[PDB]
């Protein structure tokens, strides 16, 4: 009868960086879209 | 009638040459001090970002 499991342990939510379609609209908004993706990843890591 | 006229005549070439050089110098200055000024305008990406924030997104 050895250790079974750490109920405390939780697998961290693996975040995937959001991808935008490569159009001219993306190039004009490249910086803005990148900021949204960074915000999305930060929200996923922290939770909200 | 004789002397002052002769010396004026002798002066003429050097003065003409120097004045031509002076005019060239001034036009050279005109072109030297011309530079093309490229202005910088606020990037519209920040405007788009502020618009998004105002939406509460």
């Amino acid at each position: 009868r050895a250790d079974e499991v750490d109920y405390t342990n939780l697998p961290a939510p693996k975040p995937q960086k959001t991808v935008w379609d490569d159009n001219i609209e993306t190039e004009v908004l490249r910086k803005y879209l990148d900021g949204l993706s960074q915000y999305d990843m930060e929200e996923a890591k922290y939770g909200v | 009638d004789i002397m002052v006229p002769s010396f004026v005549y002798n002066k003429l070439p050097v003065i003409h040459f120097l004045q031509e050089k002076r005019a060239e110098q001034k036009l050279r200055r005109v072109l030297d001090e011309t530079y093309t000024e490229w202005t910088e305008e606020l990037d519209q990406a920040h405007v788009t970002d502020a618009i998004t924030r105002s939406l509460n997104i």
